[PDB]
């Protein structure tokens, strides 16, 4: 009887039924074209889904700078290879990045600078560490879930 | 000290078992049961009859209460 | 110095001489038991209330729904919300035959201890009247506005006394927000005051059915009542576990299932049914002002019962004729506490005029002569 | 100690006392006196015991002329077999405000005659001990409980008895305190039994050997004290256990043995409490009833 | 003797007596839970949602 | 009994704490503080019921709630005001409480000094949680950065996170139970506050000489009921000078700006009284030995009484203790200013070496340095 009860109200203070609504989201890659970029919301934050050319897929793929800002290896997070999956959130001043041009390609801040690739990785600016890319599965193979 | 200052008592002899010694709910129905009645029988004509005669106050003034709603055909009886 | 740490420790002490070595009567029976009954129900509604509030939102227009979410949305909110409010119920059952007890076997001579015990009550009926308003429905909006109106009654001080009170003109979010910090608030102050009733208590320990000095027969709490308590703890607490887990919505107003509007009177305004007795003497003097005073007297009236206790005799064991004279007065506060749930129409008026007009007498005048008419009875 | 016996093996004939009720002194006759002797006073229920500077040889042959004739039938030569007697989980408490000092025993069942545990329990209680305020000693006794007597005043004696008889026997301790230095007596007492059940160390039987060795040595000095062993040897062990023997019984004794040996006969076990005297202070048998068990 | 030797295994050594409460207590949740699910679930057969779950998944969609 | 301040069981439990009370002749201003706190705090909860009663927890109308407070309740900026500073009164009151003990050895009263620790940790986290109930950009980012440190726990530290938060961020989830927590804890204050006195009274106070004091007690009424008085008049004009003329002299202007969980405030710094604990918990780079390091700053506390190695209790007599006790009040005021300022070079190098010498004097120093004195006594 302790034992229940006592989990039951432990309970009532983890995340409740409409807080845990909002922690999964799905992307149909169905939807996402090669020459615009959408993006979604997921936990309140912009959620980065690129979709690109044969030119940053492999020309992207070239990776340099001998020690980089953050500890990012391809082998790690990144599954998909014409998918990239990204949290729109800078890690300087936790501002979202705009998707246009800007100078490596991929991302700019329209803040303090920080100019992120194609792979989101830091490149020309002040900014701590990478970008971040969430714990996601991608079993659903035509829609990819980010739960 | 609460135990020990408490009253001034002699001559009195006092036994007792251990738990383990005796039951712990014995004669039931030679003891126990026949007292249930007889403490059941010596209050219940001191406790029941308020509490009888607060029902039926309860009876009464429902039932009234209901019957002041219903109609008196005498009202209409000479209405056209 | 002293042999063991439990007589020693300054803190395991007081443990000790209240839970532990304490001397309590032998005989005394299973209307005892309420005490730590409202001990547990006190610390339960604590802790049911604290975990409410961490999700409760304390405005008009988040209110309800907040109430709502976390009955919908909190893991097993909606068992804490239905613990606390059915539990609020156990508290007034346990608090009635708490003081009907003392009533009965005379455990008002203790004065200290009556009187803090009284105050006890005060509080917790404040604290109950307070958290009505929070879910703020139909019946907690208009419950608080019928009842808070009636300070208006007062000469000069009185309509400015509400308008305080409010923080407006009527009752809003300024008024749900400071009976949200009152609600939080004063069960710290009940659980301040048991301690000084408890205090008390210990001074001349504690009574016993016969009303005869029991300092001939002393057995320690632990383990004799500390083992009957658990015993009437889980003997009372099934029937409102059952209450609560088959007919939770038994006892309460539908009514308050209708967000609070302020444009539409409900058609029966009654309050809870540990309300009801007192509801139905306020509304026995159709005068406002006499009502209020009415009101106030049918609870302030336990002040008066230790100066009119006139036997030779301290319980009511031995007493017939104070006995079925104490159980007119029980039946009395059935009838007062059905008069209350019903609307001011004929005959209810007049049973309600009647009942509440005994009620006083019982314990005014006819308590204190059958005592003095028994006394003669036993040659005194 | 009449009360203990009278409670403990309370509906027995070992619940009565040695001198009889006042009924009985009273209207006893000299019919019921005779039949007393002639029925138990037989050649083989008893033992001519000597010690001194007496020829063993010579013993036999007076004892041969002037203990008599032998018995005819079956029956006046077989020892008769005792009922046994029921040990009750129980208390007696005679109270009397007015009496200066309270008197506590509280004992479990004992062994018997019989059993090599009794060796055992003898050297538990020679760690116990006993006191009463004229032990020169005081505070620096190496007796645990006798220690805590002093310090905190807890009683004007306390003494430790394993009193055994042919088929069963009693295992306790008895006190006399103030009306107020009862229930810290008895909880300091308490807390040794179960000390002895648990935490026994081997410096302390090693002490306890010695003082038991010391003992019955003691036991046997003069001529009357080596008569009443060897009277009560034969009568009980069916022969003469010698101090040599004693003494291989004893010091076989070790820490582990004293633990599980008092484990045996005290933890957990309902024991006989009597109470006499000014008693409040002590009361309730489940507390003591408690104290029975986790040191 | 079960009694006679649940007392002298478990319920004597204060130390076994708590462990006894602990697996004792495991045990019986175990029991406790998969009993009581049962006797609700039969007291509604078909009315439950895993009983009409076979309807609109897990076969046909 | 001839009186009845003596016999009633309320009234003398008032007087055998207020009134009769036996207490040291000596005892300087240094012992006022005790009961400065004990106002102080009956002072925090009355200022706190009053902004409560027009408060919303609600992540949506809790800036604008005590904005409401200070723009149109009656004195309701002031009561604002006074509650918001009187919790710098009580760390400033509670740090020289805490001193006071640390160099007049009153710490071995130690039923009496853990409690006060407990007191302590407690208030603390009565004022962290205080903190949020604006919902200011200090607010929600103080609160962010410091309970994000719980993730740096083995295994059981995400769960552990995710659960106080009651979703996956600071929100309106955690909010209303930081204000339901908020509200709670300083009546544990209050309930302790009863333990840490009654520990207290069973040895009586101790006395800057550190020598039995029964030679010559004096009743606490009117000789330290008239001191205590005095010297709350005498340290409540430099804080209501504070709060009627500097009221924002103390406190972050970024918690002027609406929380908004999408810009990080540049410089995230805590209130005056955490710095020294946040410079500490800066110096291990290491996001677990930071938690911990934080951590034992202030449970070290706990370690004091263990760590007395000197044959006199105080200080008084002990010039090489005294000198060593200063560096440390100087090393804590070093330690407040490092973590104020930004975590750049020559900061992070002081940070790690006061933050070094902080425990080594109280871990090594204090009690060799008493040892060292014990001989130069001859013992
Ligand atoms: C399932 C997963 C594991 C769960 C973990 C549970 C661990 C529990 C371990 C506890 C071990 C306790 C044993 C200690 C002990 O000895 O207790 C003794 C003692 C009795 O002593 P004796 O029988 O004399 O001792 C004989 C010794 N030879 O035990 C007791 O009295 C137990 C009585 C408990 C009843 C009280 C509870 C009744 C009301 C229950 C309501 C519960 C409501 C939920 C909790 C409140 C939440 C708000
Ligand atoms: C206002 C609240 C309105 C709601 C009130 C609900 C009350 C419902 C009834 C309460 C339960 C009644 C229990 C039935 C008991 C009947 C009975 O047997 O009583 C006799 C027996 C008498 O025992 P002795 O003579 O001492 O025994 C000696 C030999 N053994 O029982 C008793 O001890 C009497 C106990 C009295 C408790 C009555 C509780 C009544 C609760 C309301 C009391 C209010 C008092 C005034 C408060 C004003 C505010
Ligand atoms: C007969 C009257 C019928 C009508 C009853 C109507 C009840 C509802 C009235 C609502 C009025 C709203 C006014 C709002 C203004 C609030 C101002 C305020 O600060 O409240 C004071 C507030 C509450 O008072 P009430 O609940 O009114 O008193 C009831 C009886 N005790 O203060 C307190 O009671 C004490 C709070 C401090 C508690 C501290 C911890 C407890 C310490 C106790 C001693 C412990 C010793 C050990
Ligand atoms: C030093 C690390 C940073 C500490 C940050 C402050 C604490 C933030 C707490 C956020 C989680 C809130 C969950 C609400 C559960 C309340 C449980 C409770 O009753 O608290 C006892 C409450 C304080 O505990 P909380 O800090 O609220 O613990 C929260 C995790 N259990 O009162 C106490 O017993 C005092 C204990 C010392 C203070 C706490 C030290 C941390
Ligand atoms: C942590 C955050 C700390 C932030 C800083 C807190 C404020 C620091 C204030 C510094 C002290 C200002 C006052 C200095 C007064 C100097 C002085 O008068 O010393 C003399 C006097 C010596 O005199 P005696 O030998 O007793 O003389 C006998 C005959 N008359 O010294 C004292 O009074 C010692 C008093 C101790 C007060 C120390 C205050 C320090 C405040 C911070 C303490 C922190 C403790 C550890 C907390 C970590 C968690
Ligand atoms: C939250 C409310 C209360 C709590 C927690 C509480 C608690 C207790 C407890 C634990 C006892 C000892 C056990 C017992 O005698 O039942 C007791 C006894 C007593 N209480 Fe209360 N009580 C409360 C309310 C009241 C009220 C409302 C009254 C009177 C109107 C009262 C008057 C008394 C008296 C007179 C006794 C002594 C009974 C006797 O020994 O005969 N108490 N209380
Ligand atoms: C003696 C103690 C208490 C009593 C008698 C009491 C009584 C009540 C009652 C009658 C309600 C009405 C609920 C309903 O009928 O729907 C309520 C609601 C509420 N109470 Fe309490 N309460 C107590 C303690 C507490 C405490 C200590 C807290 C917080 C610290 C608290 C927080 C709440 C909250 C948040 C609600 C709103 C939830 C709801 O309306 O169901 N309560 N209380
Ligand atoms: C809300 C927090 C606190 C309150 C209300 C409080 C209250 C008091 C009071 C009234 C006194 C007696 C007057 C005095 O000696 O100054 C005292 C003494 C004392 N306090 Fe506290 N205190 C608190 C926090 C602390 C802390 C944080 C500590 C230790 C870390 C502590 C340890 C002590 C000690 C050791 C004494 C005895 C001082 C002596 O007699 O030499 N207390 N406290
Ligand atoms: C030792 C006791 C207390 C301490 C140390 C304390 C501390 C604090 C602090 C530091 C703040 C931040 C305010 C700001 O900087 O803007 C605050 C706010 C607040 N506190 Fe307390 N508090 C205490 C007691 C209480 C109590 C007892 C209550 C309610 C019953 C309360 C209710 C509030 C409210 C409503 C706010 C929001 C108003 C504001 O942010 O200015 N406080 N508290
Ligand atoms: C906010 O109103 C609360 C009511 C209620 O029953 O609360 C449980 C209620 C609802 C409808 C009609 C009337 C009421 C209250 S009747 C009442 N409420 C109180 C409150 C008191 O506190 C000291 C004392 C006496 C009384 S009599
Ligand atoms: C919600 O955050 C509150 C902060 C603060 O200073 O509150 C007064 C704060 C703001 C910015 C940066 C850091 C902080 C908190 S630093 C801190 N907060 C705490 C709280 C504790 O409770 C036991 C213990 C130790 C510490 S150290
Ligand atoms: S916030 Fe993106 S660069 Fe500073």
């Amino acid at each position: 009887a302790a034992k229940n009860v006592v989990t039951q109200f432990i309970s009532s203070l983890s995340a409740s039924a409409d807080v845990l609504a909002l922690s999964k989201i799905e992307i149909k890659l169905s939807d996402i074209p090669e020459g615009k970029n959408v993006a979604f919301k997921w936990r309140g934050k912009p959620l980065f889904v690129r979709h690109r050319t044969q030119a940053e897929i492999n020309q992207e793929a070239e990776v340099d700078v001998s020690k980089l800002r953050d500890p990012q290896h391809d082998l790690d997070r990144v599954k998909k290879p014409e998918w990239v999956i990204l949290v729109g959130v800078c890690t300087h001043l936790g501002c979202v990045p705009i998707a246009n041009s800007g100078d490596f390609g991929g991302y700019y801040c329209p803040c303090h600078g920080s100019h992120y690739d194609a792979s989101g990785r830091i490149r020309k600016g002040p900014a701590p560490y990478n970008l971040e890319v969430p714990t996601y599965q991608f079993v659903g193979d035509d829609l990819v879930v980010v739960g | 000290i609460h135990f020990g200052n408490l009253a001034r008592v002699r001559h009195i002899i006092t036994y007792s078992l251990s738990p383990f010694e005796q039951r712990a709910i014995p004669n039931i129905f030679s003891d126990a049961l026949p007292n249930v009645w007889r403490r059941f029988s010596s209050q219940v004509f001191k406790v029941a009859p308020p509490f009888l005669g607060a029902y039926l106050l309860y009876s009464w003034g429902t039932q009234e209460f209901e019957r002041l709603k219903r109609k008196n055909p005498a009202d209409y009886e000479n209405d056209q | 110095m002293a042999p063991n740490i439990r007589k020693s420790h300054p803190l395991l002490k007081m443990i000790n001489n209240s839970l532990i070595d304490l001397p309590a009567p032998s005989n005394i029976s299973a209307w005892w038991n309420f005490g730590s009954l409202l001990a547990v129900c006190l610390m339960t509604q604590i802790l049911t209330g604290l975990l409410l509030a961490m999700h409760y939102t304390a405005d008009t227009s988040l209110a309800f729904s907040s109430v709502a979410h976390t009955c919908r949305n909190v893991q097993y909110g909606w068992l804490i919300r239905n613990l606390h409010a059915n539990g609020a119920s156990f508290f007034f059952i346990c608090i009635f035959l708490h003081i009907g007890r003392g009533l009965y076997y005379g455990s008002y001579l203790y004065k200290e201890t009556w009187n803090t015990g009284v105050i006890l009550l005060l509080t917790l009926m404040a604290t109950a009247f307070v958290g009505y308003v929070l879910p703020w429905g139909q019946m907690s909006f208009w419950g608080a506005t019928v009842i808070t109106n009636l300070f208006s009654a007062i000469p000069y001080i009185g309509h400015t006394l509400v308008e305080w009170a409010w923080g407006g003109f009527s009752v809003d979010n300024p008024t749900l927000t400071r009976f949200f910090a009152l609600h939080f608030l004063l069960p710290f102050a009940i659980a301040g005051i048991t301690i000084i009733h408890l205090t008390f208590l210990h001074e001349s320990g504690s009574n016993n059915p016969l009303g005869i000095s029991s300092d001939s027969d002393k057995i320690p709490f632990h383990p004799y009542y500390s083992f009957k308590d658990i015993l009437g703890l889980t003997l009372m607490l099934t029937p409102f576990l059952t209450l609560a887990l088959f007919s939770p919505n038994l006892l309460g107003d539908p009514e308050n299932f209708t967000p609070a509007n302020p444009l539409v009177t409900p058609p029966h305004i009654k309050p809870e049914w540990y309300f009801l007795f007192a509801y139905a003497i306020l509304r026995s003097i159709p005068n406002k002002l006499g009502g209020v005073l009415a009101l106030a007297a049918s609870v302030l009236i336990l002040f008066l019962i230790p100066f009119l206790h006139k036997s030779k005799q301290r319980t009511m064991t031995f007493r017939p004729l104070s006995q079925t004279l104490f159980w007119l007065l029980v039946a009395n506060l059935l009838i007062l506490t059905w008069i209350g749930s019903q609307p001011v129409e004929h005959p209810f008026i007049i049973i309600g005029q009647m009942a509440s007009l005994s009620y006083f007498t019982i314990l005014l005048i006819l308590f204190p002569t059958i005592g003095t008419l028994e006394n003669k009875m036993l040659n005194y | 100690f009449d009360y203990l016996h009278a409670t403990a093996f309370q509906g027995t004939a070992l619940a009565r006392t040695v001198e009889g009720t006042t009924e009985n002194i009273k209207h006893l006759t000299r019919a019921d006196l005779a039949s007393y002797i002639d029925t138990h006073f037989k050649a083989p229920r008893m033992v001519l015991a000597a010690a001194g500077g007496i020829s063993h040889k010579e013993l036999v042959d007076a004892a041969r002329q002037h203990f008599s004739g032998v018995s005819f039938t079956y029956k006046e030569d077989a020892v008769p077999i005792l009922p046994r007697c029921r040990f009750t989980g129980s208390e007696i408490r005679a109270r009397d405000d007015a009496l200066p000092v309270a008197h506590v025993a509280l004992a479990v069942e004992g062994p018997g005659w019989a059993d090599p545990d009794n060796v055992v329990l003898h050297v538990a209680n020679a760690i116990i001990g006993r006191y009463d305020r004229t032990f020169g000693g005081g505070k620096h006794l190496s007796s645990r409980l006798a220690a805590l007597a002093v310090e905190h005043k807890l009683c004007h004696s306390f003494q430790t008895f394993n009193t055994s008889y042919s088929d069963t026997g009693l295992f306790g301790f008895h006190f006399v305190a103030d009306p107020l230095s009862i229930d810290d007596m008895m909880f300091c007492a308490q807390g040794e039994w179960m000390r002895l059940c648990t935490s026994t160390t081997e410096s302390e039987v090693k002490r306890a050997k010695n003082h038991l060795r010391s003992a019955m040595v003691a036991q046997l000095d003069g001529t009357t004290p080596v008569c009443e062993t060897i009277g009560s040897h034969l009568l009980n062990y069916g022969r003469r256990i010698s101090l040599e023997e004693w003494d291989s019984r004893i010091s076989a004794v070790d820490a582990r043995m004293v633990r599980d040996v008092c484990s045996k006969y005290i933890y957990d076990k309902c024991p006989a409490l009597a109470a006499v005297g000014p008693i409040e202070q002590l009361l309730d048998y489940n507390r003591i009833r408690s104290g029975m068990y986790w040191i | 003797a079960l009694l006679r030797q649940a007392y002298s295994a478990l319920f004597r050594r204060t130390s076994t007596f708590a462990l006894t409460v602990v697996l004792g207590a495991v045990l019986f949740e175990r029991a406790f839970d998969q009993g009581a699910d049962a006797i609700f679930e039969h007291l509604n057969e078909g009315k439950l949602w895993k009983h009409i779950k076979h309807k609109y998944e897990a076969s046909e969609e």
